[PDB]
RNA sequence: UAGCUAGUAGGUGGGGUAACGGCUCACCUAGGCGACGAUCCCUAGCUGGUCUGAGAGGAUGACCAGCCACACUGGAACUGAGACACGGUCCAGACUCCUACGGGAGGCAGCAGUGGGGAAUAUUGCACAAUGGGCGCAAGCCUGAUGCAGCCAUGCCGCGUG
RNA sequence: CCCGCAGAAGAAGCACCGGCUAACUCCGUGCCAGCAGCCGCGGUAAUACGGAGGGUGCAAGCGUUAAUCGGAAUUACUGGGC
């Protein structure tokens, strides 16, 4: 449930801090977003030197939700945190380098395979 | 963790822990010495005193801590057995 | 886009509209005068050319050299 | 004056300050040349002398001569920048190494060949 | 840049170092520094020297040698005669690359070299033949220290194009 | 390094030439193009621009631009002024 106006840590290095989502791609009227689901964010807060200015306007996908995901058992994964990673506004193609935090495996899709990699759990 | 000469890391850390181990007991012996000071009594004072000033000489001679250590330690708590009486 | 308002009937906002319009144009495309550049006049060349001289006549005769003395 | 004064509050060296200072004591700076065209000289010369505006490699941009008659120096060219005022135009204060990085030698200068970079006839 | 300082400045005691020492702790006192410039800010490795100069001085610290500091950044110890350690340990960190996805692994400010930066600077060389260096009783091995050559009119010096 | 080399034999450029600073003529250009360290040269005989000839000077180098000290007694203590 990471919808509008939705502030976002971010799990890897691109630059951004905080991040609010300011639409949820996919479908009209789409009102939440899961953890494999994409969102079009702006970045409220980056670092100096990052590789994204504050203020851009890009797409991203979320990895940790505080709600969590259920499994196809009932198990269910309840992060402490929102945040998502970044991606290429065109390609989608994450924008950082390395990837903190944990992560799941309904990011085990194919444009996510280069996320699985460089995250470290699940 | 490049040379061969990293085998002194093992050569290292098993001398660590037994001079760790050895720091413990020697200390751990004037605690002892420490705690009959306070206590009141300079009979339990140089009781355990006799039974350190061995352990205490031994680790300093066995290259773990200096001699002088060894020196400043028996003569502290020799003035401190002596002050309680 | 033009927002006429200002008069009591349409049939007023309606040529209201059409004259924003047309005076927008008007001078959204004007085509401003070119400016050419200018060159020194005939004369402040001739007195640039007589200072110089003068000058060079002073600083020729100010000076040291064994022309006739050997 | 009043050793006593000069005790107090010592004499001092004014540090004389360079007249090149886009060079900061490097021989030599290339740049872009961001503008090419002449400009006339100040009050007596009465000429069009052939001007750049370059960006270096030390983001001091600089207004350089153009030395000789006739050149190729243009919107991109990379050039190469020593010192030297042109004392005419006032504002110039390097100048521009003739026959590298893009620049082009007069043609054929048999006098001051070594200057304004031309290859020798080769005789 | 006119005030700064509170473990601060001392005292006593306890503790701690190889060693005295607020080094550290607990008390007691109000100290303690500061126009002879404290403090804060900017700059910088220091010296023998070097260049200039008549000399004082001015600029200065590339080579060689003496001292200090640092080892990707931050911190910490360990072992040790000696390190809080260039080619060791642990943690954290940014970066980068691997993977039997659990884990890892790495630190050219060594030589050579790449990319990059620049106006600008050289071989991914040879020998351990002397020298020194560690190891070893020693021979003998290791040594990109060195000794050599590679390259560049980069400086000084000498001879030729008659 | 040392003994034969049959043949000059494969081997001089660079700057300057108005004054400071030394070393001069012609040509072409004619405020143009250009030169310039400072002063400055250039409007038809240009010793200053470009070329040729010639001269001056250094030479396996020659110059240009850094950069420092000197001259600079222009931070003066030596060694200055009001
Ligand atoms: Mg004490
Ligand atoms: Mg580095
Ligand atoms: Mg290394
Ligand atoms: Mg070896
Ligand atoms: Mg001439
Ligand atoms: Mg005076």
């Amino acid at each position: 449930m990471i919808q509008e106006q939705t502030m976002l840590n971010v799990a890897d290095n691109s630059g951004a801090r905080r991040v609010m989502c300011i639409k949820v791609l996919g479908g009209s009227h789409r009102r939440y977003a899961g953890v494999g689901d994409i969102i079009k964010i702006t970045i409220k807060e980056a670092i100096p030197r990052g590789k994204v200015k504050k203020g851009d306007v890009l797409k991203a996908v979320v990895v940790r939700t505080k709600k969590g995901v259920r499994r196809p058992d009932g198990s269910v994964i309840r992060f402490d945190g929102n945040a998502c990673v970044l991606l290429n506004n065109n390609s989608e193609q994450p924008i950082g380098t390395r990837i903190f935090g944990p992560v799941t495996r309904e990011l085990r899709s194919e444009k996510f395979m280069k996320i699985i990699s460089l995250a470290p759990e699940v | 963790n490049i040379k061969s000469a990293k085998k002194r890391a093992i050569q290292s850390e098993k001398a660590r822990k037994h001079n760790a181990s050895r720091r413990s007991m020697m200390r751990t012996f004037i605690k002892k010495v420490y705690a009959a000071i306070e206590a009141g009594d300079k009979a339990a004072a140089q009781k355990a005193f006799n039974e350190m000033q061995p352990i205490v000489d031994r680790q300093a001679a066995k290259g773990l801590i200096h001699k002088n250590k060894a020196a400043r330690h028996k003569a502290n708590l020799t003035a401190q057995i002596n002050k309680l009486a | 886009v033009i927002k006429a308002q200002e008069y009591r009937s349409q049939e007023l906002n309606r040529e209201a509209a059409l004259a924003r319009l047309v005076a927008m144009i008007k001078e959204l495309t004007t085509e401003k005068k070119a400016r050419r550049p200018t060159r020194p006049t005939r004369a402040s060349k001739e007195r640039r050319l007589a200072s110089k001289a003068q000058k060079s006549s002073v600083k020729a005769m100010r000076g040291k050299v064994r022309s006739g003395r050997e | 004056a009043t050793v006593n004064q000069l005790v107090r509050k010592p004499r001092a060296r004014k540090v004389a300050k360079s007249n090149v200072p886009a060079l900061e004591a490097c021989p030599q700076k290339r740049g872009v040349c961001t503008r090419v065209y002449t400009t006339t000289p100040k009050k007596p010369n009465s000429a069009l002398r052939k001007v750049c505006r370059v960006r270096l490699t030390n983001g001091f941009e600089v207004t350089s001569y153009i030395g000789g008659e006739g050149h190729n120096l243009q919107e991109h060219s990379v050039i190469l920048i020593r010192g030297g005022r042109v004392k005419d135009l006032p504002g110039v204060r390097y100048h521009t190494v003739r026959g590298a990085l893009d620049c082009s030698g007069v043609k054929d200068r048999k006098q001051a060949r070594s200057k304004y970079g031309v290859k020798r006839p080769k005789a």
